[PDB]
């Protein structure tokens, strides 16, 4: 059952990814902030699956 | 030479199988599309000396007669095509379904098999083939030169181009649903051949008719659940262990009626 | 034991400011009425327009 | 429910909960294994009897 | 077909019974309003050789004869009522019990079950029913359009309208006792039912004759002590292996008995 705790370490490495792009790339001028976006997911019914 | 002998050889082969199946299930717990198979057992005949509700009587008949069994085999091993957890590869070429339904690939005889197992590549021709140089049927070819392969929810598969500006569809990928897909013969090398007791195919686009969802860049893991292949080990031995004390039982018995 | 179904809790979460104008929140029950390729109607809470 | 422009919902989701509901169904987790490997136990020692 | 062996045997099924009973009770530990069990044993009949007390001259008397045992039996299994924990759910739709009494429920074939677990939820048409789709027997509708539904202490039941900003009364939740609750018939599905060992159910409003509270946004865990059964599993497991031990060498006697 580590496919969960796998793709909730894959989200938050991504999100501290966004966040650290975000916070390298100040002072550059022509930039916009980027911000991530999550999503459950179900496969069948009664459990998640991350 | 005595029944009780070929009972317990009986009971020991369906102990055996059963770890055969096991050991099965826990050797490809990594194979991305592999379904997990168990093992249904059925008695065999049975010998009547007395039969049940004979009329022993003119008015009384025997509530229970006489009746011996005479072992146990294994009937079938059914497939268990639950949808396994999805992964994430970050790959062009890689594509889960959700759902059901599988991909048709052809054979090199001719013949077309179908495959749950979605990890793509190309061949020197640019024909979409899967890993193991088998071709898929509607026969997807990628152009050279492409920069990046999308392939959206249903199955348009475009590639976009240095000088176009504009993504070309290069084309469908469809899917069979089976109506009795534990009925498939499987084969070697994830592949299952189209059978009498499944149904006839009828390809569809994914998403419509039943069908299951296409994502890219996910692959299906096996649903195979490991924390319960323990517990179901120590049952096998145990019942392994069990039966073999009744052949050394009759044995010891068959030895003493021997010895006088 | 016998599972019994799992259930899903339907308090109202925190709702922050992210800023931008495609995005609402709901402050208490509701949900947004969506749709599908195939017409199938689906119903959701999340923010996130474009 | 009344509609709020330029806002997002959370996931009313809790870690302190989360985490002590973890350690306490780790705990019942090997307990009930404790379990089955007692009953083993058993059927073993009759076994070999 | 020595005496030994069935005393034997005898208690080897007791203590099977025993460790059952501890698996079925560590197996539920997280039950909501689950009550433990505990199995009282006693022993069996006793073959007297020589009756106690007897006249054994004209003025001399036994002063205890000789009687064999014959083993153990399990006389009963025994439900244990007491107070398990109240829990901090701090959901709108389940209720904990203070005290004695049980929610009243209307099976589908149209009898009355009795339950301890109130965590309700409501059906498509707005009837407040358990999880299992049984509805309470008062039958308390909660009506559309409901912001907030609040549960005193009594029975009463309240639900605050959109408008008007003043609360109705839709039901009350009574609570109903026996005369003897280790009596109840358990079911599936966490229910009971009385039969005639339990008294003739009395209904009552919470707070009155001994019924206990209602307290909302509470469950009741189940009254189950890991810490004990732990050590009555090691128990259990000795004196089974002891048994085991006696069985062996009942049949390493009758063995060397037959060597002759």
């Amino acid at each position: 059952s580590f496919s969960q705790a796998v793709s909730g370490l894959n989200a938050a490495a991504t999100n501290l990814d966004v966040i650290g792009n975000n916070i390298a790339n100040s002072a550059t001028y022509g930039f916009k902030s980027g911000t991530a976006s999550f999503a459950d997911m179900f496969a069948g019914s009664k459990v998640g699956l991350g | 030479m005595i029944s009780s002998l070929w009972i317990a050889k009986t009971g020991l082969d369906a102990q055996q199988t059963n770890m055969d199946v096991i050991a099965n299930n826990l050797a490809n717990v990594s194979t991305n599309g592999f379904k997990r198979q168990r093992a249904v057992f059925e008695d065999l005949l049975y010998q009547t000396i007395r039969q049940p509700g004979a009329q022993s009587s003119e008015q009384t008949t025997l509530p229970s007669g006489l009746q011996i069994g005479t072992g146990v085999r294994p009937v079938a091993t059914e497939r268990l095509h639950s949808q396994g957890n999805l992964s994430q590869t970050n790959n062009s070429k890689d594509v889960a379904i959700k759902g059901q339904g599988f991909f048709q690939v052809m054979l090199p005889d001719g013949t077309s098999a179908y495959t749950r197992d979605g990890s793509f590549q190309v061949d020197q021709n640019g024909q979409l083939v899967t890993a193991g140089g088998f071709q898929v049927q509607p026969a997807i070819t990628i152009p050279a030169n492409a920069l990046s392969i999308t392939i959206g929810r249903d199955g348009v598969v475009s590639v976009t181009q240095q000088g176009q500006a504009a993504p070309v569809q290069v084309g469908q990928l469809n899917l069979t649903t089976f109506m009795n897909d534990t009925g498939l013969e499987s084969i070697g090398e994830n592949l299952y051949i189209e059978t009498q007791s499944s149904g006839a195919p009828n390809e569809s686009t994914p998403g419509l008719n039943g069908a299951g969802l296409l994502y890219q860049g996910y692959v299906e893991t096996s649903n195979v659940n490991v924390a319960e292949e323990l517990v179901n080990m120590i049952q096998v031995q145990r019942a392994y262990e069990i039966n073999s004390k009744a052949v050394s039982t009759t044995d010891q018995m068959l030895q003493k009626l021997t010895q006088l | 034991v016998k599972v019994a179904g799992i259930t899903q809790d339907f308090t109202d979460g925190t709702t922050t400011n992210t800023g931008r104008g495609l995005d609402v929140a709901i402050s208490q029950n509701g949900f947004f009425r969506l749709v599908d390729s195939n017409g199938s109607v689906f119903y959701s809470r999340n923010g996130q327009f474009k | 429910g009344k509609l709020t422009n330029g806002a997002l919902e959370a996931s009313n989701v809790d870690l302190s909960k989360e985490l002590v509901n973890m350690i306490v169904a780790q705990r019942n987790y090997q307990s009930n294994a404790q379990t089955i490997k007692t009953q083993d136990q058993i059927l073993n020692t009759l076994v070999n009897l």
